[PDB]
């Protein structure tokens, strides 16, 4: 039983004394401010626990309790989302008419004329239209009343209180020892089996006993207050067997392995529900039940306390071949002694999963009536692309913090890390060449087209009409997925998504999903994507690989992860740190994700979204202009940015005037950021000197001597306002555009 | 839909076979622990029969799928 | 690009390009007379300023002339 | 090469000499400060211009001053 | 077994001995290429490289150039290749002027005379190889299309 | 005094971070040091190497690379026995550091002060005063 | 009341957040009871 | 390129390390070790009642009959070809790992 619970009791005293002493956590900051730099250095380094403490135990304790604090905030956030749905929303009116009522769960106070924001969202209601997709979640959950939304809100508040108690309790009363945190086999067994496996299984149970009966009655057309309460399905097994006759047999088919009996509610239909335009919830129930089984199975792989299981160290040390030296030896020690190495992996994977979520949810719309709510489809795609891109760049941020700090060459001799660092010139030169090739052969095709169209030579352009760059591999994969039902997925009845080909699914005369054809414009913008992702990898990988040393600076690890430069010598070493590649790679992430959401927005409006009428033909939002106009930059400028900015500019005096104001406000913040990005600290300190002089003249100089921001903080402030401004402009542009027309 | 059959002694036979198959396999391949009377305990027995109900359930469903039953 | 990204990032890339040229067969037959280096700190400010300024002029001149021509009013 | 100067305000703390990454600086005997020593710049052809010496210097205005000048292979820190 | 080692027994040189870099297959190809093959004058090295490069140059200009849909497509493509070859020869000449001091050695590529020899061979071979491709494309209808004559 | 070219080199598997053609045609730097152990250190140019017990020898392209290794070898392995050489392609080996047997941060007799200015930094001459004149701004 | 908790509430960010929330709050209230004051009424 | 046999030529995978690529034995065993299981038939429209190797081997000949014409996008040749080679490359990779490394 070497996997055991070990706790120090009453480690840290619950006292308000350190609250009154800002900066108590570091030796530099605890002696108080003398310049204004102290104030900024206080906020900058506060959650950098491994910069304050030497011991991995105290660092692990601070992290565990801070994760409870984060959970408490998320539960509070969720509880408020339910309460605004319960109290300030048109949810009940939306349940009766999901295709007519626009979801709204935010009402403004009348103060300075701002009550114009309470627009007519429908259902005898005035409020701010919400695009987070909660209404579609709640109907998928089977909520059907505001009373149940109040109970969910209380359930979030109780959980929110319990997490903040646990964070206090596990830091101040019962803090686990380092040997508790260093149980990677136990944690993985429980997080696969217990968290993910029982998470899916329990949710499958809710889906089967609550979501499936309630949503069958809704899609049959029964009024929400005419629907039995969710526990009457749990007790009256006769009533549940009316909707799904397999329930007449109970749990004998489950235990005797006669699973085919359960095909009423555990289907493999594929495609969409014609009534709601969403995934069949009988499929999602089977999906979560099947996922639950193999998460519970996966969580029995590793060895804890009984000899059965794998040692993760043994798996890693055995995988070594003739190209890779000692192989994965020493990686277990890295990943059970470095939190940053763990955070680097988990941020890159969570960011990747968030990017996948964006693609899977628009193409295979999971919730009822979310596919034809186009403001939600655009909002949750754009939101989850940004979460993914940010989290991916923090994976390289913390891979750099690992390499600078937690990397020890003595324990990493001739293994995979040692070998990567020892040919990093070959990696970075090959990536650099790919990015030049990719930029020339993706963006240069656009420049070729701008010139040819401007020169009157439309026969010389790369277009469907002219020279054709077809995406044959993507078209071929689309062919296979339409052929899969009955052929390579024989028991499936419909395709995984109608985006691959097949029918047009219409709900309330609006397209839910329909085949997303790929042409020359799709070939061009996909290689635009591969170029922007590869350059982002190039900037971030070069920062991780050269974080400790270069040919330029032989001792970059002694300067740290985050330093501004090593002087104007060697020609100039401005922005040479690993932090400065995260800084430069967040711009190229911003560039990458901006083109992705622009590609998504224009393609869905031009080729997918719109209205169906007689003869079954579809009138799209921008009328199919993507194919012949997304091949030039002038087409993107004119037919996408200029044409679709009309709604946000003409929004003044409407309920969308808030988006019009945020459009201008974010344009401001973006431009203001360039003051911090294009300027240097030395100018601003000398300007402050004259301002200090005028204060000295009036005897009003401060005792905390004002300083210009650090070189790094000028970069961090410039990047933050650039991101706030750039993303905030697109947020207003996307939301005012798609609320008006979709 | 893949045909499955109500529990019969044939279903039992496959399950029994699979459980025993894994009990013998577990005596051979479990690396950390009288062919079955050395070092055999409950976590070894509870693991081999857990894989038997995984292998047996898969075998039963597959043999029902193809017609062997 | 010249105003936001500064020298240290670019000098370290250029060192990986110098390595690759020397190690690539049939290409290391050709040698630079001047060692390739990243632009200086002051020079990049001047290059970015020129590009910023040139882009500013060409955009407005294209706008002020074409919008007036197109409208005639 | 770069030009590195030491002014007679040097308190002989040796910090510039310890911070120099290229062994440009050394300590010579003096009698103008309490420490009996002053910084010296005998090997400025090896100065890369990092100005780590200037950062290390604690006198109010720097006793050691680097003046960036003509660039060489050594002062451009080129390993190629 | 280990496939990666230091380059030519030297652990501190800026290169590695990898299978792409130093396999028997790689060594063979490099040693037998005209630039590195033994027993070749620099002029002959230029001719073989020139014939190779000039021959393939004709095709992209012919198939994708401005006059591609005209009946003067092959003429325009050859002259476009000839113009590139002439521009490239100027590049070769100026490289020799600025890169090599004048010495009697002429059997090496990296000499003033040896580069001038190689440049002479490359221009003759490039025009020769481009001319050969012109003759073949002019006469054979398979090459004029992409093989599309068969369908 | 002179570099014994036969000193064994630390066990290293190679890297792309080592020296290039400019080392074999312009100048190369070498560092030697004594190790009491057969222990792993970090190369300035890349990954990790193992220094052999006894005398080690490396070759690097930059003088700063040899001293960055010297700093690390003295801060984590307490080796103060390091000698840095400059090597020209003519075969000439030029001893560099420590230049007179004593470290620069320690005073030594017979060191002549170079670069020393008799006044403080504020007493320099204005640029206008020395315009079209060869006179130096340091007084 | 605890003196260390009162010393915490006297910290610059809390007072800045409280004072400017209080300041913002009586501008908001003044514009509720007395709205649309483009001019000093005279 | 070229194939090296199990018997000792002077071929070196890198600068100084000779290494016997077992291109006859690995390629033969990987081919047979992938083709024979792949003979397993399936009454699926892509296979057509044959196995993956045999439906694929059938689709080489049908498209070879129309020799100048390429197979179409919806033609089963491409899917069969991709799946067959994916398993074949994997068995070749795993076969080279198994034979060269474990030597038995
Ligand atoms: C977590 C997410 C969240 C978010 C973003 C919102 C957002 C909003 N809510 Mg909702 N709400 C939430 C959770 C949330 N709520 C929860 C969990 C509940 C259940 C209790 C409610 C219950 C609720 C009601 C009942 C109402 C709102 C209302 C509102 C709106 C105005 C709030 C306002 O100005 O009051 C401002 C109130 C103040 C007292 C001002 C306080 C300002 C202080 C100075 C902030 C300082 C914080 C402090 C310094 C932190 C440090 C502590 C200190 C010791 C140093 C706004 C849209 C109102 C609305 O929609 O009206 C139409 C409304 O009536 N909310
Ligand atoms: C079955 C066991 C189990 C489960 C469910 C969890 C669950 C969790 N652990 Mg893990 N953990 C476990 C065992 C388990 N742990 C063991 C054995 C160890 C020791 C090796 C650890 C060590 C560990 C560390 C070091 C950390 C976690 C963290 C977390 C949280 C991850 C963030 C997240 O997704 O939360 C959101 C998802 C939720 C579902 C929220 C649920 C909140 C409760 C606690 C879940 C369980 C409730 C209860 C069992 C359900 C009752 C059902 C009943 C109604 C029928 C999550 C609550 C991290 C964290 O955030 O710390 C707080 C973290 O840093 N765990
Ligand atoms: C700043 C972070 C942030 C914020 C504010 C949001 C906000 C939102 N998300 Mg997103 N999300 C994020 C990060 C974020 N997301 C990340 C990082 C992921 C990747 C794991 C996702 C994946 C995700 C999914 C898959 C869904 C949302 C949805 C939603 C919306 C409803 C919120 C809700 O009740 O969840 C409700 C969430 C659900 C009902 C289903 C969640 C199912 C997932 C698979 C649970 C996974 C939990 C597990 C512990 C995580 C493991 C991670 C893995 C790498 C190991 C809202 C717009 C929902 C939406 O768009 O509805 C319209 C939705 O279905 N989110
Ligand atoms: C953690 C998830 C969870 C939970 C708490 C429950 C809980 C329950 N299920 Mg559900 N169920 C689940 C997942 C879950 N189920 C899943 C994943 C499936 C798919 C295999 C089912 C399929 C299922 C069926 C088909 C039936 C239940 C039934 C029941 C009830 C058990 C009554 C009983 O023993 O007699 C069961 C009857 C016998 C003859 C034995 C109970 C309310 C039964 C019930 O009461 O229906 C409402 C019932 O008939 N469940
Ligand atoms: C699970 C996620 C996670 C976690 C736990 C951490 C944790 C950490 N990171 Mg990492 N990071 C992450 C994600 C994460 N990061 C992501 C997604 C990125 C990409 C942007 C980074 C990029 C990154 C860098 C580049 C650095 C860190 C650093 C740090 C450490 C110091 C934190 C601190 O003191 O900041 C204190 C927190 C603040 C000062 C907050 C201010 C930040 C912004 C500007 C405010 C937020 C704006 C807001 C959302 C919108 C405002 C609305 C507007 C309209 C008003 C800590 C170890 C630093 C370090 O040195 O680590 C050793 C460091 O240099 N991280
Ligand atoms: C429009 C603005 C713009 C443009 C064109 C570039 C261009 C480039 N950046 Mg920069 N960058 C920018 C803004 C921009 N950046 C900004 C704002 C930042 C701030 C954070 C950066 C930060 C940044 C970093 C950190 C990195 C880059 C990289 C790159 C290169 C990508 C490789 C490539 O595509 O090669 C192809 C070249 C192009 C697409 C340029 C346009 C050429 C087109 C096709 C026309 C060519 C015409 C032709 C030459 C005319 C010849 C005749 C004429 C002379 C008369 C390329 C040189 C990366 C790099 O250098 O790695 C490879 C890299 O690491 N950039
Ligand atoms: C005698 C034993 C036996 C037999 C005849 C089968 C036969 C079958 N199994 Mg089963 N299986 C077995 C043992 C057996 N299995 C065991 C021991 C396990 C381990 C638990 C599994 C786990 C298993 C899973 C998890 C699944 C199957 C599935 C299948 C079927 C389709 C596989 C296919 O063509 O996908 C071809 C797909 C490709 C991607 C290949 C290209 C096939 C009839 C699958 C199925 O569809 O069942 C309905 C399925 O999901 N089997
Ligand atoms: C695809 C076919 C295949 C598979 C699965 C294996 C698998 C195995 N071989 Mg074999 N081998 C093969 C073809 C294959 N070999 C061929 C064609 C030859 C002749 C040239 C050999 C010759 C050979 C020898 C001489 C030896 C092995 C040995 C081994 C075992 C461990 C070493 C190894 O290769 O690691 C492979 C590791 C695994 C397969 C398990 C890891 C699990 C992951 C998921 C790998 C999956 C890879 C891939 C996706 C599976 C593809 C299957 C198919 C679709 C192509 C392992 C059971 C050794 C052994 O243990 O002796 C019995 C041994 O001595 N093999
Ligand atoms: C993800 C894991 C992974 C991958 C991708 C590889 C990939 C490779 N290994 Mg490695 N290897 C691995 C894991 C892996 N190995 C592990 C875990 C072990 C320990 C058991 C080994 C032990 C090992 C040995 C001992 C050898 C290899 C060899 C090879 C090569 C196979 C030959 C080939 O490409 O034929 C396929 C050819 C084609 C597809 C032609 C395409 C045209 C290839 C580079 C062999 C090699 O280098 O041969 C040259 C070799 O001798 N590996
Ligand atoms: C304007 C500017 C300054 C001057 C800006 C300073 C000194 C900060 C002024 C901030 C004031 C004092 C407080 C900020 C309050 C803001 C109104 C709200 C900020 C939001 C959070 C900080 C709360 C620099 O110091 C600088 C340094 C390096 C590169 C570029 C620049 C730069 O561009
Ligand atoms: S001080 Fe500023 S300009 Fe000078 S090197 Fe550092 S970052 Fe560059
Ligand atoms: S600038 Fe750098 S190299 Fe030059 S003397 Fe100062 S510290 Fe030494």
């Amino acid at each position: 039983k070497k996997v055991s619970i070990t706790v120090d009791r009453d480690p840290v005293a619950t006292s308000f004394e350190k609250w009154a002493q800002p900066g108590h956590f570091s030796r530099t900051l605890a002696k108080g401010p003398k310049t204004t730099t102290w104030i900024w250095n206080l906020h900058a380094d506060v959650h950098d626990f491994d910069s304050h403490t030497n011991s991995l135990e105290d660092i692990s304790r601070k992290i565990f309790s801070a994760h409870f604090g984060q959970l408490s905030i998320i539960f509070l956030w969720l509880s408020g989302m339910y309460f605004h749905g319960a109290r300030f929303s048109n949810y009940s009116a939306w349940l009766s008419n999901p295709t007519a009522v626009k979801p709204s769960a935010q009402v403004v106070w009348p103060i300075v004329g701002q009550e114009v924001l309470n627009g007519d969202v429908g259902g005898g209601f005035q409020g701010v239209q919400v695009t987070s997709g909660f209404f579609q979640i709640w109907r998928s959950s089977g909520i059907t009343s505001e009373v149940e939304l109040y109970w969910c809100a209380l359930a979030g508040l109780i959980m929110s209180g319990l997490m903040i108690f646990a964070g206090w309790f596990h830091y101040h009363k019962a803090a686990p020892k380092l040997e508790w945190f260093q149980n990677a086999e136990s944690m993985l067994n429980h997080h696969l089996s217990g968290l993910l496996g029982l998470g899916c299984l329990s949710w499958a149970g809710h889906q089967i006993h609550v979501s499936l009966p309630v949503n069958k009655l809704l899609d049959a057309g029964v009024a929400p207050q005419e629907i039995p309460l969710p526990h009457e399905f749990l007790v009256n097994r006769d009533l549940m067997a009316q909707l799904y006759p397999s329930f007449s047999k109970g749990l004998v088919p489950f235990f005797t392995l006669n699973w085919s009996e359960y095909s009423d509610f555990l289907t493999f239909k594929g495609g969409l529900n014609p009534v709601t335009g969403g995934l069949w919830l009988s499929d999602t129930a089977h999906h979560h039940l099947a996922l639950a089984v193999l998460f519970i199975v996966a969580g029995h792989m590793y060895r804890t306390n009984w000899g059965i299981g794998h040692s993760m160290k043994e798996i890693l040390e055995a995988h070594k071949g003739p190209f890779t030296g000692e192989g994965h030896k020493g990686l277990y020690e890295i990943l059970t002694t470095s939190w940053h190495a763990q955070l680097a992996i988990n941020l890159a994977m969570l960011g990747s999963v968030s990017i996948i979520v964006a693609h899977h949810m628009y193409a295979m719309p999971p919730y009822p009536y979310i596919a034809t709510d186009y403001p939600t489809q655009l909002s949750i795609f754009t939101h989850h692309m940004w979460i993914g891109g940010f989290c991916v760049c923090g994976g390289a941020a913390h891979a750099g913090i690992f390499m600078v700090r937690d990397y020890n060459p003595a324990q990493n001799y001739n293994n995979l890390l040692d070998r990567v660092i020892r040919h990093r010139d070959a990696i970075i030169s090959h990536l650099n060449w790919i990015c030049i090739f990719l930029g020339f052969h993706s963006f240069g095709l656009y420049i070729h087209n701008d010139t040819m169209r401007a020169l009157g030579r439309t026969q010389d352009m790369f277009s469907d009409t002219a020279i054709q760059l077809k995406p044959v591999f993507a078209q071929w994969v689309q062919s296979i997925h339409t052929l899969a039902p009955g052929n390579t997925t024989p028991n499936a009845l419909a395709t995984a998504s109608y985006a691959f080909g097949g029918d047009v699914v219409a709900v309330g005369n609006k397209v839910a999903m329909m085949p997303i054809s790929l042409g020359t414009a799709d070939f061009m913008v996909h290689h635009i994507h591969a170029f922007t992702i590869h350059v982002t990898v190039l900037i971030l990988l070069k920062g991780v690989l050269f974080s400790r040393n270069s040919r330029l600076i032989p001792d970059k690890a002694n300067l740290g992860f985050r330093f501004p430069c090593d002087g104007p010598g060697r020609g100039g070493t401005c922005q040479s740190s690993a932090w400065d590649s995260v800084f430069l790679g967040l711009f190229w992430m911003y560039n990458c994700i901006s083109v992705v959401i622009f590609h998504f927005s224009w393609k869905m409006q031009s080729d997918v979204w719109g209205t169906v009428q007689s003869d079954g033909t579809v009138t799209h939002i921008t009328g199919g202009n993507f194919a012949q106009s997304a091949i030039t930059i002038n087409g993107w400028l004119r037919d996408f940015l200029w044409a679709q900015a009309s709604q946000v500019i003409q929004s003044y005096g409407s309920a969308l005037s808030a988006y019009g104001l945020i459009f201008l406000g974010a344009h401001f913040i973006w431009a203001f950021s360039l003051m911090f990005l294009f300027s240097g600290r030395g100018y601003w300190q000398e300007l402050i000197e004259s301002i200090v002089w005028a204060h000295n003249k009036l005897n009003v100089a401060p005792a905390i001597q004002p300083r210009a921001l650090s070189i790094t903080q000028g970069r961090a402030v410039g990047l933050a306002h650039y991101l706030l401004g750039g993303i905030g402009t697109t947020w207003a542009f996307f939301l005012a555009r798609i609320i008006s027309v979709g | 839909v893949p045909q499955t059959v109500a529990w019969s002694a044939k279903t039992g036979a496959v399950m029994v076979l699979s459980n025993i198959l894994c009990i013998v396999a577990g005596r051979y391949v479990i690396q950390v622990k009288s062919g079955s009377f050395a070092g055999f305990g409950l976590p070894e027995l509870l693991a081999s029969t857990s894989l038997g109900h995984i292998v047996g359930s898969g075998a039963i469903l597959g043999l029902s799928y193809v017609g062997v039953l | 690009m010249f105003l936001i990204s500064w020298r240290g990032y670019w000098q370290e890339l250029i060192e990986t390009l110098v390595w690759a040229h020397e190690r690539t067969p049939l290409a290391n037959l050709v040698r630079w007379k001047d060692k390739p280096v990243a632009l200086s700190i002051v020079q990049a400010r001047l290059v970015g300023l020129i590009h910023f300024t040139a882009g500013y002029i060409f955009t407005y001149a294209a706008f002020v002339i074409a919008s007036t021509t197109g409208k005639f009013g | 090469s770069h030009s590195v100067k030491v002014y007679d305000t040097c308190i002989g703390c040796t910090q510039c000499v310890r911070a120099c990454p290229c062994d440009v600086l050394e300590m010579v005997s003096w009698d103008g400060c309490k420490a009996g020593q002053i910084a010296s710049a005998p090997r400025t052809e090896d100065c890369i211009g990092c100005k780590r010496c200037e950062t290390a210097c604690p006198t109010d205005f720097l006793s050691v001053r680097v003046y960036l000048g003509g660039e060489t292979t050594r002062s451009m820190g080129l390993a190629y | 077994s280990q496939f990666i080692k230091p380059y030519n027994d030297d652990p501190f040189v800026g290169n590695l001995a990898t299978p792409v870099s130093t396999s028997s297959f790689t060594k063979s190809l490099l040693s037998n290429l005209p630039a590195y093959r033994a027993g070749l004058s620099p002029l002959l090295r230029g001719v073989e490289i020139g014939l190779t490069h000039g021959y393939f140059l004709v095709g992209p200009f012919y198939k994708l150039g401005p006059l591609r849909n005209s009946d003067v497509a092959l003429l325009s493509g050859f002259f476009s290749a000839l113009g590139l070859i002439v521009i490239l020869v100027a590049c070769l000449t100026i490289y020799g002027v600025v890169s090599f001091e004048e010495t009697e050695a002429k059997d090496q590529l990296q000499t003033a005379k040896g580069w001038r020899q190689f440049t002479s061979g490359w221009l003759v071979g490039s025009v020769g190889g481009a001319s050969f491709a012109y003759i073949l494309i002019s006469n054979i209808p398979f090459l004029q299309t992409a093989g599309m004559s068969m369908l | 005094e002179t570099l014994n070219l036969q000193i064994p080199s630390p066990t290293f598997e190679g890297s792309t971070g080592g020296w290039l053609r400019a080392a074999e045609v312009e100048e190369k730097y070498a560092i030697t040091w004594t190790s009491p152990k057969e222990q792993v250190f970090e190369m300035p140019t890349g990954g990790a190497a193992i220094m052999r017990q006894g005398e080690n020898l490396l070759y690097l392209a930059r003088k700063e690379q040899c001293l960055a290794l010297a700093t690390q070898v003295k801060n984590s392995f307490k080796i103060t026995d390091y000698k840095v050489y400059r090597i020209f392609p003519s075969g000439e080996v030029q001893y560099l550091h420590p230049k007179d047997g004593v470290f620069p941060e320690k005073v030594n007799a017979g060191r002549v002060g170079v670069g020393n200015v008799s006044h403080s930094i504020g007493k320099n001459l204005n640029p206008a005063q020395i315009k079209f004149t060869s006179k130096s701004f340091n007084g | 009341m605890d003196s260390n908790f009162l010393k915490y509430l006297s910290t610059a960010p809390v007072l800045f957040t409280v004072w400017l929330s209080f300041t913002a709050s009586f501008i908001i209230e003044a514009n509720r009871f007395f709205p649309d004051m483009l001019y000093f009424p005279m | 390129l070229s194939v090296v046999a199990q018997s000792k030529s002077d071929f070196e995978i890198s600068d100084g390390t000779p290494y016997t690529l077992n291109v006859p034995l690995v390629g033969a065993a990987s081919f047979i070790g992938w083709v024979v299981p792949t003979l397993l038939p399936s009454q699926i429209a892509l296979y057509g009642g044959k196995g993956l190797s045999t439906a694929f081997f059938a689709s080489i000949g049908t498209n070879l009959a129309k020799f100048p014409a390429p197979p179409g996008m919806t033609d089963p040749f491409w899917l069969l070809c991709f799946i067959w080679h994916s398993g074949l490359f994997a068995t070749m990779i795993l076969g080279s790992i198994g034979y060269n490394g474990y030597a038995g």
